[PDB]
């Protein structure tokens, strides 16, 4: 038997992995068992934080039509984040999907400037390489320290074609004035399952930095060393996929064997190929 | 019903496996019949 | 809880599948009451073991899994010692060791390494087997792989002549990983499964194993390529469809001259 | 109790009849068969 403060870690541990597009469906499939609202109420709204402000999930502003991010970076703890986009304040619901309370942000004012900024910059550069990309900048004053954590994410969410993906994408554009350590990380995850299953989970820890020039230049230069980058990364995705055949796979089983032959399973079974002499 | 249902759908699996023996001698003789044409192939 | 139960396996079937094991024991941790009829349908890995007489490896499964012991095919014996265990026919232990030895020829053609397995049982007009064969990557390389095959096979012997009805049902429990610089780490799970039956003729140059043998061959060999095709390619697709290379405006000139050549094609009919 | 035996034997007299189904296929393709079997004959 096991108790009920597990429960909420199990039911923890089966948010957190939940594929992107597939929530719902890893939240019925957890409703119709662990049979205890109350305790998956708890836990599970903890865990429903977590997986929707870690993967960038798309929140609607019904005020603006501008489908703003929530990134872990920016809340008030009722689910209050703030949108920089607007400067509103609002509350959502985890499950629904749908914000809530519209109230106008009474930001302090961190770096709004930079915020709007690179904000446009890569509203430019998602409008460029992202198909359905959302941007939101994050501006905060994070331990003495001024930086913009600018995030990027698009995703795909197909049913009918047993099909997902969201294109993550976090730059935390440290704004350190004399050398802007420009570290994030590009998360995806890609799931398909038409048949079968299939899951593509990878990262690159990008690490490049540049001296916070100007804020247009470096706007347009966060841009450049983003576009550096996306296009290298996917690109070698891309080519990585294009060696697979014969690299990955024949360090798992090989297409055929080093003969380059089928076997005779007649002459295997037959007689013994002379392997007793050496 | 339990006891009328455990009569009739034992004995609707009953008759399903009367005629899967049914389908099964047909299939034995099948394989013979299959033998036969092969016999005459031979020939 | 007969829906739970349904719910319980598509959550194994969204899960991700690098801690298959894991989080199988914590959904069993749920109901264990449902436990054991989870363990019959929901994949994972393998469990090395090691016949001690011999030395050699084997893998388990439930073929194997005579009580609660395992029939070593290198010694026929079961650890943990349970001397009362399912026997298989002298007659199909012979036929069994034989079916060790060219499945060892197999994974050592294809898979130049790796543990395999092939265990039997009977049937009253044939025989049936399982093929267990776990190739783990190269622990010197970098590439962190785990290919993990499991192969039911039914044979369905016919009256007599030698002809046969070869049952087989797969699964592959595919597992990868680059540590790249071009792509920092690339991790890509997956699992398949498919069936074929053929009825080739059996003779003393075409004995059941290797009939068996071509099909489990052809199987592979059409999973993994499959695999890399239909499915890897479909994520690389998936990916390059998310975000694009290309600079839009650019891709509306080339969507435009697109759009107006589908005009075009579209133009003569 | 009730429900148990409902279930398990309502499906399982049609596992059964899946059975029938699947020696109403082996009876289709040895028929087939045959006919191939006369083709070669002939």
């Amino acid at each position: 038997r096991v108790s009920d403060e597990e429960k909420v870690r199990i039911a923890a541990k089966f948010i957190t992995h939940a594929p992107p597009g597939e929530f719902n469906e890893v939240f019925n499939d957890v409703r119709l068992l662990l049979n205890n609202d109350n305790l998956l109420r708890e836990g599970a709204a903890h865990a429903f934080a977590q997986y929707n402000m870690d993967q960038f999930t798309p929140v609607k502003i019904e005020g603006y039509e501008d489908q703003v991010l929530i990134t872990e970076h920016g809340d008030l703890g009722n689910s209050r984040f703030l949108d920089p986009r607007n400067k509103i304040s609002f509350k959502f619901d985890h499950l629904r999907k749908e914000a809530s309370d519209p109230q106008p942000e009474e930001v302090d004012g961190s770096l709004k400037s930079w915020r709007e900024s690179c904000d446009s910059a890569l509203r430019a550069y998602v409008k460029d390489h992202y198909s359905n990309g959302f941007c939101t900048v994050y501006a905060k004053n994070i331990d003495g320290q001024q930086t913009i954590i600018a995030c990027i994410e698009s995703h795909q969410f197909q049913p009918k074609n047993f099909w997902n993906g969201r294109w993550r994408s976090e730059w935390k554009f440290t704004i350190t004035p004399p050398t802007a350590q420009v570290v994030g990380v590009l998360k995806i995850q890609v799931h398909y399952y038409e048949d079968g299953n299939v899951q593509l989970v990878s990262h690159k820890d990008v690490q490049d930095s540049v001296t916070v020039s100007n804020e247009a230049q470096t706007a347009k230069e966060f841009i450049k060393i983003i576009e550096h980058a996306e296009n290298e990364y996917q690109t070698a995705i891309s080519e990585n996929y294009q060696t697979m055949s014969d690299t990955t796979f024949k360090a798992l089983r090989r297409q055929l064997p080093v003969t380059r032959t089928k076997i005779d399973w007649n002459k295997i079974l037959s007689y013994k190929i002379g392997k007793e002499m050496q | 019903v339990i006891r009328q249902k455990e009569k009739d759908l034992v004995l609707a699996a009953r008759l399903g496996k009367a005629l899967l023996e049914r389908n099964q001698d047909m299939s034995r003789q099948y394989e013979q019949m299959h033998k036969e044409l092969t016999d005459k192939l031979e020939h | 809880s007969d829906q739970q139960l349904d719910c319980a396996l598509d959550l194994m079937r969204r899960l991700p599948p690098q801690q298959i094991e894991k989080n199988l024991s914590d959904l069993i941790d749920l109901v264990p009451s449902l436990c054991e009829d989870l363990l019959s349908s929901v994949d994972q890995p393998l469990k090395i073991a090691r016949d001690k007489v011999v030395g050699k490896d084997y893998l388990l499964c439930d073929y194997n899994r005579d009580g609660d012991s395992y029939r070593s095919p290198w010694s026929n014996k079961y650890d943990p010692p349970l001397e009362d265990g399912a026997m298989p026919s002298a007659r199909l232990r012979k036929l069994e060791v034989e079916a060790n030895n060219a499945f060892d020829q197999y994974r050592d053609l294809y898979f130049e390494g790796g543990v395999s397995s092939v265990y039997l049982w009977d049937l009253d007009h044939g025989f049936a087997g399982v093929i267990l064969i776990k190739k783990a990557g190269d622990g010197s390389k970098k590439i962190k792989g785990c290919w993990d095959s499991i192969h039911v096979v039914e044979v369905q012997e016919k009256s007599s002549g030698r002809t046969a009805h070869y049952k087989l049902t797969s699964t592959v429990m595919l597992w990868l990983q680059t540590n790249k610089s071009g792509s920092g780490t690339m991790n890509l799970g997956g699992s398949l499964t498919r069936q074929m039956e053929k009825d080739e003729t059996v003779s003393d140059c075409s004995p059941h194993i290797a009939n068996i043998g071509r099909l489990v061959e052809d199987m592979e060999n059409k999973i993994r390529s499959t695999l890399n095709e239909i499915y890897f390619g479909k994520t690389k697709d998936i990916v390059n469809g998310l975000r694009s290379v290309q600079t839009f405006a650019d891709k509306s000139k080339q969507e435009a001259l697109k759009n107006d050549l589908v005009e075009a094609l579209k133009r003569k009919q | 109790v009730i429900r148990q035996k409902e279930k398990d034997l309502v499906l399982a007299a049609r596992l059964g009849k899946a059975l029938l189904e699947r020696n109403q296929d082996m009876s289709r393709q040895y028929e087939q068969m045959h006919k191939e079997l006369t083709d070669k004959l002939e």
